[PDB]
């Protein structure tokens, strides 16, 4: 029962393509394993650019020893649950907030 | 990747 937006084995390319296809706008975002740090996850979101137009960025959330997560070593937490809070409260460093889970 |  993965949260709708919690995507394990979506690629990076995969969750572009499917962020940036009809359906999905701006805020629009998914949790994926990494492509890159096995054992971690990447945060996926759409956001809209003065001048590239409809675009995603990839966010890396770093794992804490013995439970963590945080995308900034400034603020960290206990698990994903808290950090989708809080980035949908606020953008606090990203490039917008979390808005919705990608729809399929 | 951005960073945050």
């Amino acid at each position: 029962e993965p949260e709708p937006w919690f995507f394990k084995n979506l690629s990076r390319k995969d969750a572009e393509r499917q962020l940036l296809a009809p359906g999905n706008t701006h805020g629009s975002f998914l949790i994926r394993e990494s492509e890159s740090t096995a054992g971690s996850f990447s945060l996926s979101v759409r956001d809209f650019d003065q001048n590239q137009g409809e675009v995603v960025k990839h966010y890396k959330i770093r794992n804490l020893d013995n439970g963590g997560f945080y995308i900034s070593p400034r603020i960290t937490f206990p698990g994903l649950h808290e950090l989708v809070r809080h980035y949908t409260n606020a953008s606090d460093g990203l490039c917008t907030r979390l808005s919705r889970p990608c729809q399929t | 990747y951005e960073e945050g």
